[PDB]
């Protein structure tokens, strides 16, 4: 019964990551921009600090 | 039996495409048109090791934003000192082919693996000072492709057999096993929370497992072809994947789907490595071009090209800090650029 | 200068030099990865090579060098990820059961894979048509022939410039120039030069097998210093 | 007289030998800079050869232009002892980098598993430093060669009684240890590397190493030996008077062909070796 | 690990004597070793170091030329031999280990010692030498120093020691960062200049002398030392 085992398997596993929400892309891309804009000062990488930091 | 169980599969994954397109109201690109540019980020090199033999394999950021793990393909584990390029220890593995290196987050342990199918974590901090091993702990039948910390006694890590697997540290054995993918794990990513982590195979999918469970709550089945490299965004919201195909992809467990495709023409090499700043601005990508590429997740433009290697890029990882950001090649050279 | 960072200074000179007296051995090392299916001899190759772990290696000396054979067989089918790791190698031995015909499809399957690989694309391939007793049994005995699996058998003349050993049947020279040529030819589509075939008639019981290592690395190692000191 | 041939040759040749090194060794250098494939002693060397040339060409047109307008120079002293120091301080050097880059190759070939005293990458730099220095130390001696004004036309270039207490000690040397005992040392390692080829005794790769290694050993002895022989019979034997009418000839045409080696040179070396056509296409077709 | 010392005894002046120190438990080529004196009834008192592999060797001011310290790591032993031997050197002396790197604990592992009886650098000046407490109550020791021990690098080097009765020095604290296997009782403050000590609660265990050290260059100076009785 292996196909018919994984068949079932990823069926169910399909089924269990249907039931998870998803949101717009809008919300989320807006977190992540709000997200980004709180820590800019807090990364050297991309706020070049001056020599005394490093 | 199975006509009927491959029809509902089929129908399951469409009512999942169609709830995914659903929610796509529209492109990352959209909103981050309005955004001011980042410019371009030219980080020049700040160290440089001359210690490794073979080609460089593997790399880790710890706690400590000072100490840097680095594995050459020769079967031996470095943790120099960022700041002053001293070595700080010197590990010889019984395995030649090692392709994986973290630091655990308690500065005490490191861990190793590869082609020999054990993954073996030493301590540091051992009474005897000398380094000894640890765990050596054994049970997948595939070569071992990344390795992360979770705490003090607990270590996940993904093998070529198609299965990731958390093992204790003190016990030495699966602390929970995750079921096989449809291609071999190449590599892992840890969340801020730790509770949950995404990890990509060979096949083009990528499933966020969880670490209280073992199941994957969310399965995305966006790439040409067989992912590389895979992190963590700073926040825990969303992930970027880079596959052979010299493109990257950051996916989002909020909305469970794409956002911004980073990809250009004149770049076909593929890609090895991916990593973001401690903002998420700044995402960093090695490619098979003998060179690393920093991108704007946001705007998706080039920020930044490190072309100092003179070989294949193999790793790259920003400190926790944001300092500075290494990159081991195969030129057996670990350079620091910030 | 603090004391602490001139000990740490110290501490790393010393990691230096263990790091180069390695990498002095590394160096003068060679490394050779073996490869080859379940029906391939590889096992009694690594058997007569006597001059879950899914790495195997050996270290054996020739002719005051040494080599490392790294065997896989304790892996997965599929190899397209973890072979890029195997790049500037001394030398790729392909095994392969020359005696069984059923398997000898899949065996030039997975040598053409091996062959146009993107990463190994540089990478030199020998092959060793092990279990040669085996193959002139069969093909002497007559109950098994070529031709039922490959129609070019039927249309194929033995080479002009062939070299019989003392004591061969004209059946099983052909059918071992046959199945060398099929080789070569898998093996020069879109060689270009950069990395060719050593195809080398190994038996079950002959003592000289690393020998054949040692020479085919040899000519590999010399077209490498030809190629990159720009005399050819 | 042969300053009447010497007027007529010299602008033409030397002319034309600046134009084809300088589109040479242009190239030559922008796709040895490229960090595209890696870094090797023998791309050190051959990036010093090729900086050896370019400063020898450079230092070419100021003398076809002399002895253009009539054997007249008119720059400075300074600027005629630093054409004259210049000049010969890179050929040298070209010779001893050829001389390395033999013995590299060498040593490369011939001892392929075993004696891996070949690859180096601060040793070359090293190596190539020190020949400078030394070659440099060596001949600064010449940097005193007088404007030797006469009249009102200035004999730069041009040999005087004032420069043969000098010439007639640091000659010989340059005999012995410049183009004796690197052509020896040519001959013998590529002599070695035919027997290690030829050891087959039982090939598309070797026919062309083999004609690789003959052309430049007949390029090589045809353009070094004989110059320094005739300059050596030359100034052995230099009396006021008439320069015998066949020795400065046979002087300036093989002053010429080794002037010529300066675009022989890097083609022999790098435009026909498979590594370097590579990395050239690379850099031609990369942006 | 363990450092057992051995060569003590009575020596007479002008003698020579070689003190010898068995090391085990622990590689002992990875760490350096530190000969440190400690005077009947006084503190402790640096007098030689030598680093791994032999490449590189340190000695007081006061002890150079007649001591000289030699390691043999083929047998994981330490040897000190002393020659024209002064009244003033009777005194037990201690084999250290320290490993320096960041994050390590430098002196984290002292020797029993043994005793030999005869017949400009920055100084550690503590205020009291003995100070009378009970269990259950804390203390907060005092420590001086002439010269700032901030380097340019940020790191504080202040070691404290812990001598008991019978027992030979103990790490508390090597950089504020506690030592290991120190409980979280012990810890230290302040600033380049001036350093603070603090016990939270104390213990039976507790009662000894406490000697301070600076690390900031080779030769080394410790202090008085404070001594806390029941
Ligand atoms: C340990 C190794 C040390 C390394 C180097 C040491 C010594 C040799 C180096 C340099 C000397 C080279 C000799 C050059 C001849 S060149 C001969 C002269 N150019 C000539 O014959 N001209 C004929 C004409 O115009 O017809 C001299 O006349 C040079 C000056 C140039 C000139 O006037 O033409």
């Amino acid at each position: 019964t292996a196909s018919i085992a994984q068949a079932r398997k990823l069926v169910e596993q399909l089924k269990m990551e249907a039931n998870i929400d998803r949101i717009k892309v809008s919300k989320a891309a807006a977190d992540l921009m709000a997200y980004c804009e709180a820590h800019a000062k807090e990364d050297p990488l991309l706020t070049p600090v001056p020599a005394s930091e490093n | 039996e199975l006509d009927q169980l491959r029809q509902e599969a089929e129908q399951l994954k469409n009512q999942i495409r169609d709830a995914r397109k659903a929610c796509a109201d529209a492109t990352l690109s959209q909103i981050t048109n309005n955004i001011d540019p980042v410019g371009r980020i030219q980080m020049r090199t700040r160290r440089t090791l001359r210690g490794h033999l073979a080609k460089i394999y593997a790399m880790h950021w710890g706690t400590d934003s000072r100490l840097l793990v680095s594995a050459s393909q020769d079967g031996k584990l470095i943790i120099w000192d960022s700041y002053t390029t001293n070595k700080v220890h010197a590990i010889p593995l019984r395995s030649s082919w090692v392709m994986t290196c973290a630091y655990a987050p308690s500065g005490n342990y490191v861990a190793c693996g590869g082609l020999d199918n054990i993954c073996s974590i030493y301590n540091l901090k051992t009474r005897e000072g000398n380094v000894r091993v640890s765990r050596e702990l054994a049970g997948h039948t595939g070569y071992l492709s990344c390795c992360r910390f979770l705490d003090d006694n607990q270590i996940v890590t993904s093998s070529g057999d198609t299965t990731c697997a958390l093992w204790d540290i003190e016990t030495g054995q699966q602390t929970t096993t995750f079921t096989g993918h449809t291609g071999d794990v190449m590599s892992l990513s840890l969340a801020p929370d730790t509770r949950l982590f995404v990890s990509g195979a060979c096949d083009a999918s990528a499933k966020l497992w969880d670490v209280r469970e073992g199941m994957c709550r969310q399965t995305f089945t966006g790439h040409e072809s067989d992912i590389n490299a895979i992190c963590f965004f700073p926040n825990g919201n969303a992930f970027a994947t880079g596959s052979d195909d010299a493109t990257c992809r950051l996916f989002d467990l909020r909305a469970d789907q794409e956002l911004m495709t980073y990809s250009h023409d004149n770049i076909i090499c593929g890609i090895t490595s991916v990593s973001f700043s401690k903002s998420g601005r700044l995402l960093l990508a090695g490619y098979d071009d003998f060179n690393c590429n920093v991108w704007d997740a946001l705007k998706a433009d080039r920020a930044g090209v490190l072309a100092g290697h003179d070989n294949r890029v193999s790793c790259l990882g920003v400190t926790d800090d944001g300092m500075a950001v290494a990159t081991g090649s195969w030129d057996s050279f670990l350079k620091i650029w910030n | 200068l603090s004391a602490e960072d001139k000990a740490a200074v110290e501490r790393s000179k010393m990691i230096e030099k263990q790091l180069q007296k390695d990498k002095q051995v590394y160096r003068r090392t060679l490394r050779l990865l073996l490869l080859g299916a379940d029906n391939s001899g590889k096992s009694t190759i690594v058997k007569q090579m006597r001059i879950t772990s899914g790495i195997f290696e050996t270290k054996f000396q020739v002719d005051k060098v040494n080599f490392h054979m790294f065997d896989v067989g304790a892996q997965r089918d599929e190899r397209r990820k973890w072979i890029q790791c195997f790049n500037d190698v001394t030398a790729i031995i392909f095994v392969v059961d020359s005696s069984d015909y059923n398997r000898l499809q899949e065996a030039l399957n997975d040598f053409k894979s091996i062959w146009n690989n993107r990463w190994l694309r540089t990478i030199s391939v020998i092959l060793f048509l092990n279990k040669q007793d085996l193959l002139a049994e069969k093909v002497l005995a007559g109950k098994s022939k070529i031709e039922d699996y490959f129609p070019e058998f039927a249309r194929y003349t033995t080479p002009e410039d062939a070299t019989p050993e003392p004591g061969e049947d004209p059946r099983v020279t052909r059918a071992k120039y046959f199945i060398r040529k099929e080789f070569v030819d898998i093996s020069t589509a879109s060689g270009d030069g950069r990395h060719i075939c050593y195809p080398h008639f190994t038996c079950s019981v002959d003592t000289e097998n690393a020998r054949r290592i040692f020479n085919d690395c040899k000519d590999i190692i010399l077209q490498m210093n030809l190629r990159e000191y720009n005399l050819v | 007289t042969i300053e009447n041939f010497k007027r007529e040759f010299f602008p033409i040749v030397y002319l034309i030998i600046f134009f084809w090194g300088v589109l040479g060794n242009g190239l030559s250098i922008y796709v040895f800079l490229q960090p595209y494939k890696k870094s090797t002693s023998v791309n050190v060397f051959m990036l010093n050869l090729a900086i050896s040339d370019l400063l020898f060409i450079s230092t070419l047109p100021f003398r076809a232009d002399y002895y253009l307008r009539g054997s007249n120079w008119i720059f400075g002293d300074l600027a005629c002892r630093i054409m004259s120091y210049s000049l010969y301080v890179n050929m040298y050097s070209s010779i001893y980098f050829l001389t390395v880059l033999s013995v590299v190759r060498f040593l490369a070939m011939v001892h392929p598993f075993r004696l891996l005293h070949v690859t180096s990458i601060r040793s070359a730099w090293i190596l190539c430093g020190i020949i400078w220095i030394l070659i440099m130390a060596s001949s600064i001696m010449l940097l005193d060669s007088g404007s030797e004004q006469n009249g009102s036309v200035t004999s730069c270039l041009e040999l005087n009684l004032y420069k043969i207490a000098k010439l007639q000690t640091m000659n010989y040397i340059a005999l012995v240890v410049g183009c004796l005992l690197p052509f020896f040392t040519l001959s013998i390692c590529y002599l070695l590397i035919i027997r290690v080829l030829l050891k087959v005794e039982v090939r598309v790769s070797h026919r062309k190493a083999l004609t690789t290694i003959i052309i430049t050993l007949i390029i090589f002895f045809l353009c070094f030996l004989p110059y320094h022989t005739l300059r050596t019979v030359h100034l052995t034997t230099w009396k006021v008077g008439l320069c015998k009418d066949r020795l400065h000839k046979a002087l300036v045409i093989t002053l010429a062909l080794a002037a010529a080696n300066a675009c022989f040179n890097p083609l022999l070396y790098y435009f026909a070796g498979e590594n370097f056509k590579d990395r050239l296409k690379s850099a031609l077709r990369k942006g | 690990v363990q450092l057992v010392e051995s060569g003590g005894g009575l020596v007479q002046p002008g003698g020579s004597r070689k003190l010898s120190c068995s090391a085990s438990g622990f590689a002992f080529s990875s760490f350096g070793m530190h000969w440190v004196r400690q005077a009947p009834e006084k503190g402790l008192e640096w007098v030689a170091y030598i680093s791994s592999g032999s490449g590189t060797i340190y000695y007081a001011d006061t002890v150079k030329g007649r001591f000289t310290i030699s390691r043999d790591d083929p047998k994981n032993t330490l040897f000190l031999q002393m020659t024209s031997l002064r009244s003033e050197d009777t005194a037990m002396y201690y084999c250290v280990r320290s490993i320096y790197y960041y994050g390590s604990s430098p002196f984290d592992f002292w020797g029993q010692g043994t005793t030999l009886t005869v017949s400009a650098d920055i100084v550690m000046t503590q205020a009291t030498s003995s100070v009378p407490v009970t269990p259950g109550e804390s203390v907060s020791i005092s420590c001086r120093s002439s010269k700032s021990l901030l380097h340019s690098n940020g790191n504080t080097y202040l070691y404290w020691f812990l001598q008991r009765p019978g027992q030979s020095p103990q790490l508390l604290i090597y950089r504020s960062n506690l030592a290991s296997g120190v409980p979280d009782r012990f810890s230290g403050s302040g600033s380049g200049t001036a350093f603070t000590l603090t016990i939270s609660r104390l213990e039976a265990e507790d009662v000894g002398v406490y000697y301070c050290m600076q690390h900031l260059e080779y030769p080394l100076t410790f202090g008085a030392g404070t001594k806390l009785e029941l």
